[PDB]
RNA sequence: CCUGUCAAACUCCAAACUUACAGACGCCGUUUGACGCGGGGAUUCCGGUGCGCGGGGUA
RNA sequence: AGUGCAAGAGCAAAAGAUAGCUUGACAGUGUUCUUCCCAACGAGGAACGCUGACGCGAAAGCGUGGUCUAGCGAACCAAUU
RNA sequence: UUAGGCGGCCACAGCGGUGGGGUUGCCUCCCGUACCCAUCCCGAACACGGAAGAUAAGCCCACCAGCGUUCCGGGGAGUACUGGAGUGCGCGAGCCUCUGGGAAACCCGGUUCGCCGCCACC
């Protein structure tokens, strides 16, 4: 920018989109990155491999097309987290891929986070992944109680219209028992 | 020279154009070599393991087998067979 | 256009350097919640050669609790004008400064995709003036 | 000590001062000379060129430079004319005054180094060429032949 | 196709010069050999440049030289049009000769001695301390330069 | 802004050239066995000169 | 800028700073390069492994002292495990 | 790719500036602290929960060359320097010719306001 000698930083780095520190740490394990990542309203996991002329992805879930299995509630939380992560995991061994690494991109290491969360359903969903389990969430938050419990101090819908008044975190199971056999696209 | 350390005379080879400066792409530092191929030999200033001599710079050598993620690359000093243990932040395929 | 071009006020730190404390108590009560130790750097003669050093505490408000502190700071102020900042902050005062910003400031303060504001987006020393003169006081 | 000694550009660049100390002053007095406050505004401009590649000690410089600024007084003490010698002594210059034991010299001066076709002196002035009798003396104290030029200057 | 003639002696010339005479068969003063245009020939001529003579000859020339200086892989054997004929895949020396020019085949290939050793030039040549540009022997030559030469060491 | 100069221990630049490996041609080797491996016997470790590039030195 | 100390080189979501925690400055045994270009030669040094035991981290992973190149010593004898 | 995620090359992509775009796939800003989690003080950040509002930031799209960068034409320049050769020149420093290579600065005019891969998606 100001001179010939000025050293700009790779584009990735610029937009402060990648951490290539932790990338290569990444790298090192020689296996597929399971890339948890968040949106205000929406949660991807995708399965990352190396390519000649960038990564490749060989599967992936967005929370999204969850309702595509009967989701009818909010995406931007815990049970929606887990659901992708396994719903990825799934498709992800349909796709012949047995183990990967966790990449939480810029994320933190938060204890309960929504990206362990990521993490644990696609290890249910068979998937092989270093990670340590008092890490995770207590399964009940990961079903959605901690939201539930929410409403409870009710007054007033915590969701908008949306579904239910008290919402659910049974909803949670019927869509985990849903995922765990048959069904097209997994 | 005035001393015989390693890096005696290598402030050139060694040592980065102002634009190519700070960490290098991980891309290069993971790359997988087979047994036969032939690899080019140059240090990255930027980084600091799996290095080799500096004298070995510009060598052009033969990947056979590896020793933790580093390669072994067999070369010849002038007439002398040589094996080196250098790691994949500092091979370039040749062709 | 407008409504996320209006100013706010990000944060109000109310910060007494001291050269060596028992301030911190003051700042608690005007403020309404725990002071921060302020350590030092360099060595030098004010008989002030220690590196890591309590030396002044600082207190940074923020929403209601950054208002109801204002709403009697301000009027404990008389200046205005030159005493602004060129991104329209302005300190007074004990000193207590103001950091007034638009809506989407998070953008540059968040750890992903983060980005500087563009000078457009940024609050000038008049708009600055008109957001707080048009909240219970006078300018210059 | 003889320009002999020093005329040839055949040892290697030495003006590092940050790695050389006690480096004799110059004894160039000024570079511009004449009427400094004017720009290049004149009719004529003549040249002294060089014809060789030589060193040219800060002694030469002086001497060299006086004498054709000195004589520019045909002119007058503030006469029209702007003067200029643009070269610089900063080849730092070395003697070895134990025989050829630890015979690295220590700096006895300075020098400049001119390549020949460069111009050491540049004068200007309106059609009244004294200067290149000013000349005609300076190139008597330098070491090299030269060639005294004429720029701007179809008025012949 | 060009004729290479050393002229100049190997006493005091680099090594790696000389060695590249003796690539392209050349290992006497006055030899002289016969070389396709391609780059990697073209490289060892210019390489060769001082201590030699060469261009591109004429079809009666190299006739002349195939005929008088021309001899098999082995022994005394005149190369002339029977030997040739009755040796070689064309059936007089101007059958070869053309060939040659149009770098068709080589010596070798039709079994005669890659060398064509020539006598000392008659009337003597223009020097070997100068080039042609400079009323030298040495360096590229004419059609009608070289076949002087070759003419001259027949 | 304009204007005057430099670098063996400066470099936004940058040769010729030297150099690793590979292919091609050349030359060479397969009864003259190359490349290489193992073993026996040395001599040698005062050098000099020209040319090119040098460093020191008035030379 | 800083990174203990020459000089040159490396380093910015770090190799720097702060905080916290920790003792991998661990035992064993090697591969290779260096010392000694080519091209034989010891001590020393470094890089890169493995076995075992550990530290930290969600984890990949990092730690074979200090970012890299100086800070080193044979046989005999003694003391020590 | 009517806005996305992971990347490769790592300024041709930087710096600066203009215009355009969203009842929705969307991304954001944004709203909000019972929870997991969090600030040596602050739900600022980090983390979690969520849509009343907005397209003003960001981001995506279209474009501008003033600065920086990349490549190209013409000029500088076959100049500077240089591998090989010479009973060519010069008191000498050094130069010249033949042969094989061949620059930098700068000026003028173009180019460049990223390219490409994988996945997902009215
Ligand atoms: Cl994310
Ligand atoms: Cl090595
Ligand atoms: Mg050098
Ligand atoms: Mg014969
Ligand atoms: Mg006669
Ligand atoms: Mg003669
Ligand atoms: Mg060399
Ligand atoms: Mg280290
Ligand atoms: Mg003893
Ligand atoms: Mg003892
Ligand atoms: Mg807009
Ligand atoms: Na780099
Ligand atoms: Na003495
Ligand atoms: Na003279
Ligand atoms: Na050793
Ligand atoms: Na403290
Ligand atoms: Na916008």
């Amino acid at each position: 920018a100001t001179g010939p000698r000025y050293k700009v930083p790779m584009r990735r780095r610029r937009e402060a989109r990648t951490d290539y520190h932790q990338r290569l740490r990444l790298l090192k394990s020689g296996k597929p990155r399971l890339v948890a990542r968040k949106s205000n309203k929406h949660v991807r996991a995708q399965l990352v491999t190396l390519g000649p002329n960038g990564d490749d992805t060989l599967a992936s879930a967005h929370s999204s097309d969850l309702a595509e299995y009967g989701w009818e509630a909010p995406t931007g939380n815990m049970p929606s987290a887990y659901l992708t992560g396994l719903l990825a995991g799934l498709r992800a061994q349909e796709a012949g891929v047995e183990e990967a690494v966790l990449d939480i991109g810029l994320n933190s290491p938060t204890p309960g986070s929504k990206v362990f969360a990521i993490q644990e359903g696609a290890i249910d969903a068979g998937l092989d992944i270093p990670h340590n389990d008092d890490v995770l969430a207590d399964w009940q938050r990961t079903r959605g109680a901690h939201i539930a419990e929410y409403d409870e101090q009710l007054e007033e819908p915590l969701y908008s219209g949306d579904f239910d008044a008290a919402d659910l975190p049974e909803h949670f199971d019927e869509l985990r028992e849903t995922l765990l056999d048959g069904d097209i696209e997994l | 020279p005035s001393s015989n350390g390693p890096l005696e005379g290598t402030r050139g080879k060694l040592k980065n154009k102002p634009r190519d400066r700070g960490t290098s792409p991980p891309q290069r530092a993971v790359e997988e070599f087979d047994d036969g191929e032939k690899v080019h030999l140059k240090i990255d200033p930027s980084v600091p393991n799996g290095r080799f001599h500096p004298r070995f710079d510009g060598q052009t050598g033969t990947v056979e087998g590896k020793q933790g993620d580093a390669y072994k690359v067999d070369i010849v000093d002038g007439g002398k067979e040589k094996t080196i243990i250098v790691t994949a932040a500092h091979l370039r395929r040749q062709e | 256009f407008h409504e996320m071009r209006e100013p706010r006020i990000e944060k109000v730190v109310v910060h007494m350097g001291i050269g060596h404390a028992n301030a911190e108590d003051i700042l608690g009560e005007i403020t309404g919640q725990m002071p921060v130790r302020t350590k030092a750097k360099r060595t030098v003669g004010e008989f002030d050669i220690r590196e890591g050093d309590p030396i002044g505490a600082k207190v940074t408000l923020r929403d209601e609790m950054a208002e109801e502190f204002l709403q009697t700071a301000l009027p404990l102020a008389e200046l205005a004008t030159s005493q602004f900042d060129d991104t329209g902050n302005f300190s007074f005062g004990l000193d207590v400064t103001v950091n007034l910003v638009r809506p989407g400031y998070r953008v540059a303060k968040r750890d992903k995709a983060s980005r500087s504001i563009p000078t457009k987006h940024r609050l000038n020393p008049a708009d600055a003036v008109a957001f707080i003169e048009s909240t219970y006081d006078v300018e210059v | 000590k003889p320009g002999a000694m020093y005329r040839n550009s055949s040892k290697p660049a030495y003006t590092r001062r940050e790695y050389i100390s006690g480096i004799p002053g110059k004894k160039i007095a000024q570079f511009d000379m004449g009427n400094n406050g004017a720009g290049p505004t004149y009719p004529a401009q003549v040249e002294l060129v060089v014809e060789k590649p030589v060193q040219i000690r800060h002694n030469a410089l002086e001497a060299a430079r006086v004498a054709a600024n000195r004589y520019v007084q045909n002119s007058g003490a503030a006469a029209n004319y702007k003067f200029r010698i643009r070269k610089f002594p900063f080849h730092v210059i070395r003697e070895n005054k134990d025989g050829m034991r630890a015979p690295f010299g220590k700096p006895v001066g300075t020098a400049a180094r001119v390549h020949g076709a460069n111009h050491i002196f540049i004068a200007w002035v309106n059609p009244d060429p004294n200067v290149e009798e000013a000349w005609r003396r300076a190139k008597m104290k330098v070491t090299p032949t030269i060639n005294i030029d004429s720029s701007p200057a179809g008025n012949a | 196709m060009h004729a290479l003639v050393q002229l100049r002696g190997e006493v005091n010339m680099h090594t790696d010069i000389q060695d590249t005479l003796e690539m392209l068969n050349i290992h006497h003063v006055n030899h002289c050999t016969l070389v396709p245009e391609t780059d990697a020939y073209r490289g060892m001529v210019a390489k060769v440049n001082d201590f030699v003579a060469f261009g591109e000859p004429s079809q009666e020339t190299l006739e002349t030289v195939l005929a008088t200086r021309a001899e098999p892989l082995e022994g005394d054997a005149d190369v002339d049009d029977e030997w040739v004929a009755e040796h070689t895949d064309y059936d007089d020396i101007s059958g070869l000769a053309f060939a040659l020019l149009s770098e068709e085949t080589t010596l070798r290939e039709q079994g005669l001695s890659p060398t064509l050793r020539l006598h000392p030039p008659r009337g003597g040549h223009d020097g070997v301390k100068h080039p042609v540009k400079e009323g030298g022997q040495l360096g590229k030559h004419d059609t009608e330069g070289i076949d002087d030469l070759l003419e001259a060491m027949r």
